[PDB]
């Protein structure tokens, strides 16, 4: 192996290269903000329970029951070693319990910079008016806005528990 | 009016624009003069082109060292193999070293094949914010720089490009009390494009990326609905241009 | 604490490798452990700045042998510190190093950022107004050198028995000459992509009224 | 043999990877354009408006 070269050096200087590249996809995705900011738990959100996407403290593992759910249901030793992750999955959970804490608080306003403050019907009466639908009709039908909003949130976590169809992607 | 072009395109009302407006330009100047500064004395900001050279040198580099390497021969030069063997004894040796070789060029070209495909990657991205970014206005978040983009211009750089985003930050804010809406007669009120604050004493309507009030009127409102539905309507007095003018 | 047959005298992995075994001469059932093995790693700063090295064993804890055992493996030469700052060397399992307090190489895991709790309410609502015109640099990279082999002369440098061994090795040289041929086209087809889109030449006037942009 | 088992390894790896790269920048545009903010763009954040 010695008379046969440098191989050795090129394929291990190509492997951390990837190892390296694997540690810049991840920082450019989640190092999105630089503030880590903080749900408040006071529920004034109009009655859109949060319940499932928000971090739970009743749990020590900080995050969600859909991320608990999507890892409980996803699952040599001759110099084959498996690095280990620069990120852990504990960080990336408060990276985007920072990022959910920023879209329910500040909406888009905290990605110029510094979070605003905006209540959650004003930032959807926004949204409304950005698609082009007249800010009315998010007050007049915000209950059945909510209905439906908890539904469809129950329908996606039956349909993640019952059904591992879109999880093989990642497999 | 470039300028004001895009505060509108920000929905900033340019107002703004000409009353600040040596502001603008001695805020944009110490701009220039910090990225100068930052050029200047702080070279560690080029990576991108530097890694780009480096990794094109190491493979050059360690396909020109591949050639004094014996693999498994009786030496690496073929000079000395063709002044010590025969013809019909050179084979097998001249052999080794051509598939050495050979295996090493393929390396190589496999290597500039695939760095090749992700550099032509990047350079569809940079084309497109060349594009966007300096060709025309952006509303993406965080595709043509940080915050509220205005405009950007770009630099000549040694197998590459820099852009230079013009870029709009809010920078000084205040707690408000605000309501999503006003009673005035059992008629409703929504803003046309706003929000409706108070400092303490008035119900204001202002915009959402300055703060200046409005006095709230149905030349400013949207008048629609009742004053039964909405979560969190106030009573004030809408004023009414009208009634000063009868 | 596995378990044969009264025959079986040893047994493969699932990676066919030789893992358990029972001895010939006692009827127990054994297993073969791989060595400690693990990869040499070296924080340190740069040649420019100082001398000091912290040296990081991948994978494995301090066996042989400032005894700082991680996630990543064993670490010594380093400091361990309770104030976690931002990540300035990568080494794994969120845990950096750096050179701080005079000064010397620490250990550190890495914190996530300023924490903030933004305020909120029912009706409070931040509305701006002042505001700033910064101007943010991005840099990409767009083209690559051009770089043509001759393979032939590569592999053959002026021969006649290797040309004859050469050609009797089909047009390999051919491929890879017309492989880099592409590459080199398409690298100037990139940068026709990314600059060449006005086909007018534009330039100021030398009246430089520009509202005071300088 | 095993070197030349081993380098195709190393070049599917460094292909995989490249994919990898390639869908890390569009999730990365994601949460800049569908999380971030409100996107105009049809179909660039999911079904619908
Ligand atoms: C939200 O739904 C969960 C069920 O997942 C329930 O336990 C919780 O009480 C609900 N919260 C509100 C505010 O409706
Ligand atoms: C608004 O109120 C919050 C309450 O905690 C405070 O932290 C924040 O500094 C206030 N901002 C301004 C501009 O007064
Ligand atoms: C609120 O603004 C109105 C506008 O004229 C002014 O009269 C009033 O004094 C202001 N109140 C405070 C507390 O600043
Ligand atoms: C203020 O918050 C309370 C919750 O404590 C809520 O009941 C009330 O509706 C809010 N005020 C308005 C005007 O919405
Ligand atoms: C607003 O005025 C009406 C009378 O027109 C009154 O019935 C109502 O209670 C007022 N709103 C509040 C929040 O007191
Ligand atoms: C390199 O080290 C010298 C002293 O050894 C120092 O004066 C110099 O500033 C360093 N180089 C740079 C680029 O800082
Ligand atoms: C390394 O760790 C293993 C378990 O993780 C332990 O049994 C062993 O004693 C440790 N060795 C040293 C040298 O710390
Ligand atoms: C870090 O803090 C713990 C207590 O929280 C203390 O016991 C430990 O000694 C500290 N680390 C160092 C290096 O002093
Ligand atoms: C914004 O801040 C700058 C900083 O010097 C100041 O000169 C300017 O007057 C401020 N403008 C407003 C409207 O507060
Ligand atoms: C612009 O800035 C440069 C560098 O500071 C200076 O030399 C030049 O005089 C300035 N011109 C104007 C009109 O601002």
């Amino acid at each position: 192996l010695l008379q046969y070269g440098s191989f050795c050096t090129q394929l291990n200087r190509a492997l951390t290269g990837i190892a390296v590249e694997q540690d810049k996809n991840t920082q450019e995705v989640f190092a999105q903000v630089k503030q880590i900011y903080k749900t408040p738990p006071i529920k004034d959100f109009g009655g859109f329970n949060f319940s499932q996407i928000l971090p739970d403290p009743s749990k020590p593992s900080k995050r969600s029951f859909i991320e608990d759910l999507l890892f409980n249901k996803v699952t040599k030793f001759n110099g084959l070693t498996v690095l280990p992750p620069l990120l852990t999955d504990e960080m990336i959970a408060q990276y985007t319990s920072a990022l959910l804490a920023g879209t329910i608080t500040s909406g888009w306003t905290f990605g110029a910079g510094a979070a605003l403050q905006i209540p959650f019907a004003m930032q959807m009466a926004y949204r409304f008016n950005g698609i082009g639908v007249t800010q009315n009709v998010l007050y007049e039908n915000q209950k059945l806005i909510a209905n439906q909003f908890n539904s469809a949130i129950g329908k996606i976590q039956d349909s993640l528990s019952s059904t591992a169809s879109a999880l093989g992607k990642l497999q | 009016m470039q300028m004001a072009y895009r505060f509108n395109g920000i929905g900033v009302t340019q107002n703004v624009l000409y009353e600040n407006q040596k502001l603008i330009a001695n805020q944009f100047n110490s701009a220039i003069g910090k990225i100068q500064d930052s050029l200047s004395s702080t070279a560690s900001a080029l990576g991108k082109l530097q890694d780009v050279v480096n990794q094109n040198a190491q493979a050059l580099n360690t396909l020109v060292k591949q050639l004094s390497s014996n693999f498994g021969a009786i030496s690496s030069v073929l000079n000395d193999i063709l002044s010590r063997l025969d013809p019909p004894e050179a084979e097998v040796q001249i052999d080794r070293l051509i598939t050495g070789r050979l295996q090493s060029l393929q390396t190589y070209v496999t290597q500039q094949l695939i760095r090749a495909a992700e550099i032509r990657a990047s350079a569809n991205l940079a084309a497109t914010k060349m594009s966007e970014c300096v060709l025309g206005q952006s509303k993406r978040v965080d595709f043509c720089g940080k915050g509220y983009h205005l405009m950007s211009f770009p630099q000549s750089a040694p197998h590459g490009v820099v852009f230079l985003h013009v870029t709009y930050v809010p920078a000084q804010e205040k707690n408000f009390t605000t309501a999503p809406a006003i009673c005035h007669d059992g008629k409703a009120h929504f803003p046309r494009e706003g929000v409706f604050v108070s400092n303490g004493t008035h119900w204001f309507v202002t915009q959402r990326n300055f703060y200046e009030p409005q006095i709230i009127t149905t030349d400013n409102t949207f008048v629609s609905g009742n004053c039964d539905v909405v979560i969190g309507i106030v009573n004030n007095t809408v004023y009414d241009p009208l009634q000063p003018e009868l | 604490n596995k378990k044969f047959l009264p025959f079986q005298q040893f047994g493969r992995d699932i990676a066919d490798t030789t893992d358990a075994v029972r001895d010939p001469q006692t009827l127990e059932i054994l297993d073969i452990t791989p060595c400690s093995f693990g990869g040499v790693s070296v924080i340190t700063p740069g040649t420019n700045t100082s001398n000091q090295v912290a040296v990081l064993y991948q994978d494995v804890n301090c066996t042989e042998v400032n005894v700082f055992q991680t996630r990543a493996g064993c670490l010594i030469g380093a400091e361990h510190v309770n104030n976690s700052y931002e990540c300035d060397i990568p080494i794994g399992a969120g845990i950096c190093a750096s050179y701080q307090t005079s000064q010397s190489i620490i250990a550190y895991t890495m914190s996530l950022g300023a924490e903030n709790s933004v305020a909120y309410s029912n009706n409070s609502i931040a509305i701006p107004t002042n505001f700033t015109i910064s101007v943010t640099t991005e840099i990409l990279p767009v083209s690559m050198t051009k770089t043509s082999v001759d393979c032939t002369m590569y592999i053959c440098g002026d021969s006649t028995e290797c040309s004859n061994l050469l050609l009797q090795y089909g047009s390999f040289c051919t491929q890879l000459n017309r492989a880099l041929t592409g590459i080199a086209v398409e690298q100037d087809k990139n940068t026709q992509e990314v600059f060449a889109q006005v086909k007018q030449i534009y330039k100021t006037p030398p009246i430089k009224d520009f509202g005071g942009f300088n």
